[PDB]
């Protein structure tokens, strides 16, 4: 579930900088916020 | 070339003394009744079906 | 349809199965080339960055693709020669190999002659490093088939551009996409009865 | 008293001869034609789907749903009553109202 | 010949007849041919020379162009030309066939209200 | 910053770099940091860049941004006013009385190529806007260019559609044309035409199958 | 006769007059809870295309949670302020009445209006009046809330995802809650709005000083 | 003006025939003047019902003529009784055209209804006009220096109906009434009354002028202003700008046409194949 | 002077300075001058104005009746230069006040917008609509004169 | 005078008529065209005034003679296709 959250996360970092497709960064950004944030 | 022009296959003119033939601008098709008549044609067979 | 749905796999190709990246934006430039426009070209392809990363290790189909963009006629020729060759032998692209050069042509003809408003024959035919009988007989083929948009002046060498409104080629389409429609319904009709 | 009432809802002969704006009557074309772009893909969908339809279901399902053969037939109708009764007065007035 | 408008070669039908019985029609078609080859030049030419639609009309003498000039009605202009300023009677798209057009569309409303 | 920085060294759209100088302006804004005017003068810049120079005069009016309201800004808005008033000449100038807060600084200095082709676009239009056929040489006249460079640049606008027109090179005229607008009535009737030729495919396989 | 879908509904969206005249700027260090509202609320509504070209699929509602006078309430307030979309305020006490059948009745015209409307955000404080966990089968009041509560199931789960209908609900008290009601395709979006921090506190006083 | 349009009610028109019917009887057939009752909506007026007033004239003279005024407000009264919401619009006579002496009697009338407003009832079933013509008194400044009259001015008059009003009326045209032609055969109806409407407006203009031309009645010159108006405002259809767009603007109506009848033709085979379907199916199992 | 900008006729700068030059800028002892257009830095700036005012109201008359016009005419009817009222005809048509468009190698300028098929059709209706109105009125009135003299 | 097809005068028949010279002609319009006497344009490119109305006046007899003539014209072609829709529709008339 906390993997799935990751991917659902760095679909919205991709939204926050208004682009199409999901890059590593914004995994890599998703991962942060999941674990380390929550 | 001259005969073209008069049965109205071309439309053109011809400069004997020069020795060439000049092509009429051609005219806005979608300005005239052409369109009507290729859709009255088109209209009365889609209403005959 | 194939230019616009490769240009957007182009940054999520991932079906290796059926080609190579290099080969699929190969692909993607050939079809860009002859089905977009020039502001769409220059957005998506002169400028995209996964295409212009590939055209790094692909310096032939990247000359093909900036010899027309940047109005270098001779080269696009000279290109347009060798992405011929391509794609007699490549499967996909052999049935419409004529087509797609021929189609090539009138885009670079027609580019050349889109800015200006009466461009001599040996101009024309030195911007493409070709003869002035070449371009002559390119160019009458073409307007006759309606896909250019002027005439000659052959005693002057001259060639005229015209601008035909949308709305006569359009209705051109209309009378010959309605008459294979029409030509379709009284087909089905014929079956229907009997 | 027959003929006194049938004067109810009887229109001036100034608006039988009364042309429609020229660009309104263009944007209703357009935005019917339009519709029917939409109803015509819509349309495919239903002969594919009626094919493969229980009997029960010629009526049922299409409860609630929009019948795009139904639509057609109305902007049809509209269109053509539209341009041609545009047309026809439009033919009329360049001879009725000449100048020469 | 006479169909694509070979107009020298039917003259020159005269010369390689196949047998001497066939002179008689070749003379009738060519007077046919002489107007035919003239009613080309009105809507062909704007303007051409005296001497210039000799060799075009195949007459011999100048002389014989001038009785045919008058039963053609060709007005000859100072500078040994023929002036056929004829096309502007076009088409005449000037003028819309209302009552033409206005039967054409009652005829549509006709099949869709008729049928009934 | 540094986030809005790679943004716009990299050409990419300039809403993301927009917004990251946003968003550094106002935590420098919080903090009261020095490097408030940097990250202002580059908010501004992206608003150039995105050819909404208007906004520019909106944002520094701002109650945040008037506490940095100096030669900086003052740069910036000297260049929105170029680009709004679609000037070329007023560019330079701006170019030449704040050559400082501009030419130095290394992330504007690099756009500024960019900056004066676009300027040369719109200024461009701007010269020709009123006129239906008008000499090459006035026009490099009014905009203060070479012969070859107008014509050049005006040969490449009309392949890039940005307006309508053509190029005489005999008479050295540009011959501007009032294109109507494509009738969407017919761009609608042929696909309707052609969705309608779909379902005259299925009411095939409908009439074939069944009869 | 068959009414139009606007009509026979006893709820009503908010007028211009009755916007809450609470901005963003009036609510003080919120950011965390600003920017999931958005994201979840008002970006969908507007991006609904940027949703499904990237794939993320939007949550149909939002429950926002936490201690009493945490800025629940208000961020509605600003939410509808700052909306170009309608807004149908409620609160989930209403939805209980005398005449059985109007509750699980009024509950629908909500989301029917909603419907219609669309774009639209339906906001339902106090949901615990309608959303408890316990139901007594032998006492009408149990019975009534349990037809209300399941008809607001149903009519989340009635939403595709091309209707842009978003459903907002509030409560202090989200230990007592329906576990069904935080189902995905539901309500997806459990936003917490916590007692402030110390650097929450000083945005607060700032904004209201 | 005052007055935008006057929409008179069927019951008024049924009213004012049996008003004739009656008091034309074997009396008289002249005229029989009534008074005019309904409400006022922005500036269309609402003629909506009316009663008689005992009214006589003279054949000869034109200054003798009696309105009984106090019948006039006695049964106003009766009627404000059961309907306050109708008041005094103005007044009706069925005379087929205009009398010298109506301005007189408008003036009577304006007492009761400052603006009021005289509406021809024609009895006589007229083929290709509507049976009412609403006037309402104007003060015509003259420019030639003749004194400022009392004149009518026409206002465009409709009969519309009550939504009772027009249930009970297609009740009483309920046989008579075709209602089976589609709307593209009305409108083509409506042009061919619009060209009859025209054609009779034309001669009346003509036969006017004709007894001008004799000297049977005097030049106007403001009629004969307002001719040239008409006769300038003849477009030319044979100007190349002008045929031009109307080939374009008939070629773009086309296509639609086509591609409707287009659609039409398809949708016509899809109901051949149903039937057929249905057909076959039906013999099948049986 | 107040008329001279109502009247829908081009007034001359010329004719303004040596009617009303005087009046405006020095004034009189029984009348005096306001500071409008004094001898200051801002009343020049005004008096340069009011110069821009009748040559945009002398374009906008210019724009009603003429269909197409000379520069050298223009210029001529402006007070201006050829270079000048090109240069403030092309500042008018860019901020989209009057529309013009300016063949320089003719030097004709264009003040008839391009005839969109609708508006030259809509404009026909419009004058049928104007003459069966008048037709009716014209009917009206003949009734009138009908039962005046019979 | 003109007739409504010929209604475009050049500036030499204004500035001949009306006694005036040729550059004069253009504020004569104005003066006209501003009072409401006559409505039209100026095409100066031409030296050319297309007249689209004039102020009506006063016709004798013999002029509103030749307007009722006019009118015979004009009651014929309305009558001649109010007579062509009849029959040409008669089928789908109401
Ligand atoms: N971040 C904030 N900035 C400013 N005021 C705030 C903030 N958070 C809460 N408030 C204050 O909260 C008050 C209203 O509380 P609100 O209704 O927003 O809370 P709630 O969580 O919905 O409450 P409850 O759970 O009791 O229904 C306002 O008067 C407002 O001043
Ligand atoms: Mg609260």
């Amino acid at each position: 579930a906390e993997v799935k959250g990751v991917c659902t996360e760095a679909g919205m970092y991709a939204l926050r900088e208004r682009r199409v497709h999901v890059t590593q960064e914004d995994f890599e950004m998703a991962v942060a916020k999941v674990m380390q944030k929550d | 070339v001259a005969k073209a022009i008069r049965d109205g296959v071309i439309e053109a003119s011809i400069n004997h003394e020069k020795g060439y033939v000049q092509s009429k601008e051609m005219i806005d098709i979608y300005s005239t009744r052409e369109p009507q008549l290729a859709f009255h044609q088109r209209i009365s067979f889609c209403l005959d079906i | 349809q194939a230019a616009e749905l490769f240009l957007d796999t182009v940054s999520t190709f991932t079906s290796y199965e059926l080609m190579d990246y290099k080969t699929f934006v190969t692909y993607t430039v050939y079809v860009s080339m002859i089905a977009l426009e020039r502001p769409d070209l220059r957005e998506k392809v002169i400028k995209g960055a996964e295409i212009l990363e590939v055209l790094h290790s692909l310096p032939a189909v990247r000359q093909y693709l900036f010899s027309l963009y940047e109005c270098r006629y001779s080269v696009f020729f000279q290109s347009l020669a060798v992405v011929e060759q391509e794609m007699k032998k490549d499967w996909l692209f052999a049935p419409h190999y004529r087509y797609y050069v021929r189609e090539m042509r009138i885009h670079a003809y027609s580019q050349l002659l889109e800015s200006y408003r009466s461009l001599t024959l040996g101009y024309m035919a030195e911007a493409f490093g070709v003869g002035v009988e070449f371009i002559d007989q390119e160019l009458s083929r073409f307007i006759a088939a309606g896909r250019l948009h002027c005439k000659i002046d052959k005693v002057n060498e001259i060639v005229e551009t015209n601008r035909p409104d949308s709305k006569n080629w359009q209705y051109q389409e209309t009378i010959k996409k309605g008459d294979l429609l029409l030509n379709r319904v009284q087909k089905l009709s014929r079956v229907i009865n009997m | 008293e027959q003929k006194m009432l049938l004067n109810l809802h009887k229109k001036s002969w100034m608006e039988g001869l009364t042309l429609q704006d020229y660009s309104e009557h263009c944007k209703h074309n357009e935005s019917v034609v339009k519709e029917m772009l939409e109803l015509a893909k819509n349309y495919n969908k239903a002969v594919e789907e009626e094919d493969k339809m229980t009997p029960e279901q010629l009526a049922i399902k299409n409860v609630g749903k929009q019948d795009p053969k139904r639509h057609l037939e109305e902007h049809v109708d509209v269109l053509m009553t539209s341009n041609i009764v545009q047309c026809l007065a439009a033919m009329l007035d360049t001879v009725v109202f000449k100048l020469i | 010949y006479l169909m694509e408008g070979s107009y020298n070669k039917v003259f020159l039908a005269k010369g390689n007849i196949p047998a001497e019985s066939y002179t008689f029609f070749i003379d009738i078609l060519l007077d046919t041919i002489r107007d035919e080859i003239a009613g080309c030049i009105e809507k062909a030419y704007e303007k051409i020379l005296f001497t210039e639609a000799t060799r075009i009309l195949f007459f011999n003498t100048p002389k014989k162009m001038t009785d045919y000039a008058k039963k053609r009605g060709w007005v000859l202009g100072p500078n040994n030309y023929y002036s056929f300023a004829s096309q502007q009677q076009k088409p005449e798209d000037t003028t819309i066939p209302s009552t033409e057009l206005a039967k054409q569309v009652i005829e549509y409303a006709r099949q869709l209200e008729m049928i009934v | 910053m540094q986030s809005g920085i790679i943004h716009a060294a990299e050409e990419k759209d300039w809403k993301t770099a927009y917004s990251y100088f946003y968003e550094a302006f106002e935590g420098y804004d919080s903090i009261d940091s020095p490097k408030a005017i940097t990250s202002l003068k580059y908010m501004l810049l992206c608003k150039i860049m995105l050819n909404t120079p208007e906004d520019v005069q909106a944002l520094v009016s701002g109650k945040l941004a008037l506490r940095y309201a100096g030669r900086q800004t003052e740069a910036l808005k000297c260049v929105a006013q170029a680009s709004k008033n679609r000037s070329l000449a007023d560019f330079e100038k701006a170019l030449t009385d704040y050559r400082a807060e501009l030419r130095d600084d290394p992330i504007i200095s690099t756009h500024l190529a960019k900056l004066y082709d676009n300027l040369l676009e719109q200024n461009l239009i701007r010269v020709i806007e009123p006129f239906s056929r008008v000499q090459i040489e006035h026009i490099s006249s009014l905009i203060k260019l070479s012969k070859a460079d107008v014509e050049r640049k005006l040969s490449q606008m009309i392949l890039d559609k940005k307006f309508h027109g053509i190029l005489d090179q005999g008479e050295g005229v540009l011959i501007i044309f009032d294109e109507p607008p494509v009738d969407k009535t017919y761009e609608a009737a042929l696909e309707t035409i052609q969705n309608m030729s779909k379902v005259v495919d299925s009411l095939y396989n409908k009439a074939k199958k069944l009869t | 006769d068959v009414l139009p879908p606007e009509a026979d509904s006893s709820i009503m969206m908010l007028t211009s007059d009755q916007k809450p005249d609470v901005m963003y700027a009036d609510i003080g260090g919120m950011d965390i809870q600003k920017q999931e509202v958005r994201e979840a609320v008002e970006l969908p509504l507007t991006h609904f295309e940027l949703y499904k070209q990237i794939g993320i699929d939007p949550p149909r509602g939002v429950l926002m949670y936490g201690p009493p006078g945490c800025g629940k309430t208000m961020l509605a307030k600003a939410v509808a302020h700052h909306t170009t979309a309608a807004f149908i305020r409620v609160v989930g006490s209403e939805f209980v009445q005398k005449y059985l059948g109007e509750g699980p009745r009024m509950v629908r015209d909500v989301f029917r209006l909603a419907k219609e409307n669309a774009p639209a955000i339906i906001f339902i404080d106090e949901i615990d009046a309608i959303a408890t966990k316990r139901f007594d089968a032998q006492t009408g009041a149990d019975r009534e809330v349990q037809r209300i509560l399941l008809e607001l199931l149903n009519q989340m789960d009635g939403f595709d995802q091309n209707v842009n209908v978003k459903v907002i609900m509030a409560t202090n008290r989200a230990d007592t809650l329906d576990p069904a009601l935080l189902r995905p395709g539901r309500l997806d979006r459990k936003i917490e709005f916590p007692l402030p921090d110390r650097r929450q506190k000083r945005l607060i006083f700032s904004t209201i000083t | 003006l005052a007055v935008q349009k006057v929409v008179v009610h069927p019951l008024v028109l049924l009213s004012v025939v049996d008003h004739f019917n009656r008091i034309g009887k074997v009396g008289n057939q002249k005229r029989v003047v009534g008074v005019l009752l309904g409400s006022w909506q922005k500036k269309v007026l609402d003629v909506s019902n009316s009663f008689a007033v005992p009214f006589d004239e003279d054949d000869k003279d034109d200054s003798v003529w009696f309105l009984d005024h106090d019948y006039l407000e006695n049964m106003y009264g009766m009627f404000k009784k059961v309907n306050a919401r109708e008041r005094i619009v103005g007044w009706y006579h069925t005379g087929p055209k205009l009398h010298k002496n109506d301005i007189a009697i408008n003036e009577l009338m304006k007492r009761y209804c400052p603006n009021s407003v005289l509406v021809i009832i024609d009895v006589k079933p007229k083929d290709l006009g509507l049976p009412t013509e609403a006037y309402i008194s104007v003060e015509e400044v003259h420019d030639d220096g003749t004194p400022t009259s009392k004149t009518f001015e026409h206002v465009t008059s409709e009969i519309g109906a009550e939504e009772a009003e027009e249930v009970g009326v297609e009740h009483l045209l309920r046989d008579i009434k075709d209602t089976t032609v589609g709307t593209l055969s009305q409108r083509i109806t409506n042009q061919v009354h619009g060209l009859k409407g025209l054609n009779s407006k034309l001669l009346d203009i003509r036969s006017y002028l004709e007894k001008v031309a004799t000297g049977k009645l005097p030049i106007n010159h403001q009629i004969i202003y307002q001719l040239q108006d008409v006769f300038n405002l003849l477009p030319d259809v044979s100007l190349q700008e002008f045929v031009k767009a109307f080939y374009l603007k008939t070629n773009d109506q086309m296509v639609v046409v086509y591609l409707a009848s287009l659609i039409r033709s398809v949708v016509a085979l899809h109901n051949l194949i149903n039937n057929k379907i249905a057909n076959r199916d039906a013999e099948k199992k049986e | 002077l107040l008329k001279l900008f109502t009247t829908m006729e081009l007034m001359r700068w010329s004719t303004l300075v040596e009617d009303y030059g005087m009046e405006l800028r020095k004034g009189s002892l029984e009348s005096p001058a306001t500071d409008v257009f004094g001898s200051t830095e801002e009343g020049e700036k005004r008096w340069k104005d009011l110069k821009n005012r009748v040559v945009e109201h002398n374009i906008r008359i210019m724009a009603k009746y003429y269909t197409r016009i000379t520069m050298k005419r223009m210029a001529q009817l402006l007070d201006l230069s050829v270079d000048e009222s090109e240069a403030f005809l092309s500042n008018l048509v860019v901020n989209k006040t009057i529309f013009a468009k300016v063949d320089r190698l003719a030097g004709i300028i264009n003040f008839q917008r391009p005839k969109d098929p609708n508006n030259l059709l809509n404009d026909w209706s419009q004058k049928l609509n104007s003459l069966m109105s008048l037709v009716n009125k014209t009917t009206h009135l003949i009734a009138k004169e009908e039962m005046i003299h019979n | 005078t003109r007739p409504a097809n010929h209604r475009q005068l050049t500036f030499e028949e204004i500035a001949k008529s009306a006694k005036i010279t040729v550059n004069e002609v253009e504020l004569l319009v104005m003066k006209a065209l501003s009072v409401g006497l006559v409505k039209g344009s100026i095409d100066e490119v031409d030296k050319r005034v297309h007249m689209t109305w004039v102020q009506p006046r006063v016709l004798d007899l013999q002029q509103i003679k030749g307007m009722k003539d006019r009118l015979e014209f004009w009651c014929t072609d309305v009558k001649s296709m109010e007579m062509l829709v009849e029959h040409q529709a008669h089928d789908i008339l109401t």
